Parts: structure tokens; sequence; C-alpha cells
């Protein structure tokens, strides 16, 4: 009535709950979350609920969010993750960004953001092992290492595939597995690309969102996706317009008035790069 | 040397019974200098909850003087320690009263406080240990005023042990606002001393984990931390006593506990007042070495 009681899913699955004022905002939130993980550079960082239309949409951190979880969420529980995606891992240079950086990457690979073909997904677990497990004192059963995809014995091929490339990599930081697995997955396609359900200027539904380079409209039927130069960002009604000058449509007005937030975020982000 | 053979030496004066030997040679209070005229005044009485655990009139937390508070009268003490060239710096308080609280947050705003941490419940026993000098989530009194400070609670996350409060102090008349990062610990009973040791150490490294928070965004000298009990002198010398050593046993130093506790109550009086408090301290340098 007066508080809200939020579950804050950390990256690594772990859960906080937060006793939140109607007044607090997300920013509020977002830099408590940061206290906790140790986390210095809080900028590349958000959180994001899911919505009435299980659509994940990141939080105003300069609004209340206690509003925002009534108003437009299921239940009241937001998680943790990357916002702004940067193009060079190189650049994140504090420890502890780099390793909250590694687990939503890793969490992007492993619930299919970022689609890799079965070779990538083994190279991937073999890195990612020598970080969450470590030189081992002889394990793999244990806990998941690979995508959604499975057939049993391809699961026993793969797993000893994983385990030979194990030994490989041994002797080396833990540290140094995360920069390396996360270098691989930096240069793969769809990382770090956001797709937002809309319809084009034909009614032909397709995915619109805003990529490093610019924004890119994929479509759903095949069409080669474009990545637009632009003037500027606008928004109108249910539409969404940039300026060169393209409009698409999307669900409502509040799904669109949405979406200019990021892109401006997102331009505002990488130009500053 | 050892972190392992560190833990033998305190182990055994435990199991020897040197620690009871050593804490009752160690003086309650300051020998000479002890003067503490300024909280023994009729006019402060009414701002002490114990009329013998006072500061000393040198090390005495100074507010800016008014005309209801002509002395600028807090019964709070500067608590400025050294070993081998690392310094501490802290403030200790007793739990704020009623006609106490707008001087505690005059005294969180001038000192620049921006952590506190409170040892225990605001109740214990139906004796009161602290004022509840920060509004409550839930109600509808989320904002409390006391003089030209107005704070505001904006979240609070529980663990087992301690409770982490994030509060905006917002100065009225200049309109400046400041975060100030509320720790306390609960699972202190209500008679005697915890005994979830692994527990008592986590609040310490949650002060920690908040010391490095807040340092990382001041560039230019770093405030005290504000611990207070109900008198600021026994729950509250085992924290700041516990937090001293653990940094002597993390840049390898030698340990001399009845030193530093010796310097400690030439600043405050009887920090660390019964022996139990003390043992408990030996007891939670030995958990924390055992680590691993
Ligand atoms: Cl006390």
């Amino acid at each position: 009535k007066s508080c809200l009681v939020a579950r804050i899913q950390l990256l690594n699955n772990e859960f906080v709950e937060f006793t939140l004022s109607v007044e607090s905002t997300g920013q509020e939130s977002l830099e408590a979350v940061a206290q906790r993980l140790e986390l210095r550079e809080v900028t590349y960082f958000s959180l994001w609920y899911y919505n009435k239309q299980n659509q994940r949409r990141w939080v105003d951190l300069e609004k209340p969010l206690k509003k925002q979880l009534d108003k437009y969420a299921l239940e009241p529980t937001v998680y943790f993750g990357v916002v702004f995606y940067v193009p060079s891992v190189s650049q994140l240079q504090q420890e502890i960004t780099r390793y909250q950086y590694y687990l939503q990457l890793k969490k992007d690979i492993l619930e299919g953001s970022i689609p890799c073909t079965l070779e990538q997904a083994i190279q991937l677990a073999g890195l990612a092992v020598q970080a969450d497990f470590g030189d081992f004192d002889q394990f793999l059963q244990k806990f998941a290492l690979f995508p959604v995809g499975q057939d049993e014995k391809v699961l026993e091929e793969a797993t000893q595939k994983v385990a030979l490339l194990h030994q490989k990599y041994r002797g080396l930081t833990a540290p140094d597995a995360e920069m390396l697995y996360m270098q691989e997955v930096e240069r793969m396609d769809g990382y770090g690309e956001e797709s937002y359900p809309a319809k084009d200027s034909q009614g032909s539904d397709i995915s619109i969102g805003a990529c490093l380079e610019g924004i890119f409209v994929k479509h759903k039927n095949g069409r080669h996706p474009v990545v637009f130069d632009i003037a500027n960002m606008s928004h109108n009604k249910s539409f969404f317009a940039l300026e060169l000058t393209i409009q698409f449509q999307t669900e409502d007005m509040e799904t669109a008035k949405y979406i200019w937030r990021l892109c401006v975020a997102r331009h505002k982000f990488y130009r500053l790069n | 040397a050892t972190n392992d053979e560190r833990c033998k030496i305190l182990e055994q004066r435990l199991e020897q019974g040197m620690v009871f030997t050593e804490y009752e040679r160690i003086l309650k209070k300051r020998l000479v200098d002890g003067e503490c005229s300024t909280a023994r005044l009729p006019e402060n009485a009414e701002r002490n909850r114990f009329q013998d655990v006072l500061p000393y009139d040198d090390v005495r937390v100074e507010l800016v003087p008014t005309k209801e508070n002509n002395t600028g009268y807090i019964n709070a003490s500067h608590i400025k320690v050294s070993v081998s060239g690392i310094e501490w710096d802290y403030i200790a308080t007793q739990g704020p009263l009623q006609n106490t609280c707008q001087d505690f947050w005059q005294m969180v705003w001038e000192q620049g406080i921006a952590i506190i941490a409170m040892v225990t419940a605001e109740e214990e026993g139906g004796r009161e240990k602290s004022f509840r000098y920060w509004p409550r989530l839930g109600s509808r009194h989320n904002t409390v005023t006391y003089g030209r400070f107005k704070i505001t609670t904006r979240f609070r996350t529980d663990s087992g042990c301690y409770a982490t409060t994030g509060l905006k102090m917002k100065h009225l008349l200049t309109g400046q606002e400041r975060t100030v990062w509320h720790l306390q610990y609960t699972d202190w009973p209500e008679h005697g001393c915890p005994e979830d040791l692994k527990g008592f150490l986590s609040y310490l490294e949650e002060i920690q984990s908040v010391r490095r928070h807040t340092n990382s965004t001041s560039d230019p000298p770093n405030p005290p931390l504000l611990v207070h009990s109900s008198a600021g002198v026994g729950r509250t010398g085992v924290v700041i006593l516990s937090e001293i050593m653990i940094a002597c046993l993390e840049h390898n130093e030698v340990l001399d506990i009845p030193r530093v506790l010796d310097m400690l109550r030439q600043q405050r009086m009887m920090l660390v007042q019964t022996l139990c408090q003390y043992t408990f301290v030996y007891r939670v340098l030995i958990q924390f070495l055992k680590s691993s």
C-alpha cells in the first residue's frame, strides 16, 4: 500500500528482497544493488521486469520503481541485467564490472538470446568450466553448460568434448577464462541486440531495435534486415519514426514511447564511447 | 605469521584463561585528564541516557552551538586510533533519546557521516536502547523532520543477522541532500553475547562493503563511521575493537588486543564493558581466522 516488497534477481540467480518506499526511484535500487555486488561501473547496467505482455521492459531509473511494478508488471520482481552492451569488452576495466558482464553474456548464450551453433556452444562451455568450476582438483553433469538446442547420446558426446578441451585450458586464471569467453561472444551476430515486435509500413510483422551501428529492422518473413544518416528519432501515437523519413507501428502508444527512450539512450551511450 | 598459527595463540590464550586475566588489568577509564565537566553540566543532564557514561571534554563530538544547546553538547566521543601508521576514524555515541534526535542528526550532518552502525534493537527486554530516529517504512510517516534536517526512509533489505536501511537526509535551509546508509545488527540477544559468530562477522563485512561503496565517490578525508549502542560503550566497543584487530590480521601485523583496547578507553570510557564482551572479540577473531 505505502511500500512495495520487491525481489531483485541478481545475474547469478540469487534473490534480494527489497522493501521499497513509494518515492524510491529505480536508480536508487540499482545503486543499492551495485553496493552489494561491489560493482563500481554502474552505468552499463539497469533493471527490467516482465510487463503485462511478458515483454522485457527496462525500468525508468529516473522515475519511482514502486509505481512501475504496480501499474505495468505481473509480479513485483525485477531482474538485473546489462542495458548497454559495449562494442569492445576490452573497454571494461574494473574487475567486478567484468564478472557481472561475464554472467550476463553467459546467460545470453545459455538461454538463447545469442544463437550459437553446435560447435560454438561446445567451445564456449570449455572456457566457462575453467572459470565457473576452476582448474579441477581431479563434476560437469552438475549444472547447465549448454543452450536449449536434446538427444541423450548427443549430450554424452558433447560433454566429453567439453571434458577434453577442459584440460587444454589449465593453469590459466578464471578472470582470463572469463575474458576469452566474452571476446568470442563479443564478435557473434545478434550479440547485444534486443528485438521488439512491430508492424512494417505494409502491415507485415517484423522486429525492430537499436544495434551499435544504428536502428536495425529485421523481418519475420525473411526479408533482408536493414540497418539505418539518421537525422533524429521521434514517436507519434502508436508509431515510431526515424528521420533522414521512415516510420513503424507498434502495439500501443505505451510500447512505442518506451522504445524511443532506449534508442536515444543507446544512441547517447554510443556517441560518447 | 601463519593465519592458522595466529589462531592458535588466540585459542591458547582463551583456553589457558589468559583473556580473563588481561581484561581485568585494563583500566575502565582515563587515569588522568578524565574530566567530563561539559557532560556533567546540569543543562546537559537531560542529554545523557546514563549519567555515568560520558565523553571526555577533549574528544567529545562538538556540535556547532545554538541557543537551545548553548554548549553544542552531544553524548558522543571521537575515536581516532593508529597502529603502525594504520589510522582509524570512529564516532561512538549513545542511542539517541527523543530530545536528542535533533542533536544526533546535527552531528551526522556536521561530521559528514554517511554510515551508521546500530548494534542494538530499538528496545530489548522492554528497555529502550535507542529511540526511533529514522522513519519507518510501510506507514504513512515515511518522513521525519529534526531541526533543519528532513530524513526519508527509502529502502530496506533484511539479512538474517542485520538489516540495511537507505536514508536520504535533506537540509531544509540549504536544500542539500545526502545518502546515509543505516546498518543495524539484529542478532545480539537481550542477555549475553551473540552465538552466531559467523553472522556477526558478516555484519562487520557489510560495514566494509558499504565503506568501500561510499568512498569510491568521494575524491577529496573519509568521514568517520558512527557506531552506537545503548550507552555507546560495550557493544559499540566490540564492533570497533573487532574491526581494528581484523585489519591487523589482514595486513599481517602483531596483535596486542589489550594495548588497542587500552588506547580505545583513553578516548571513550568503558569501551568493551563486560568480560563476556571481551571474550566475544577473541572468539570472533578466531572464527574469522578459520575462514577456510
Ligand atoms: Cl552500551
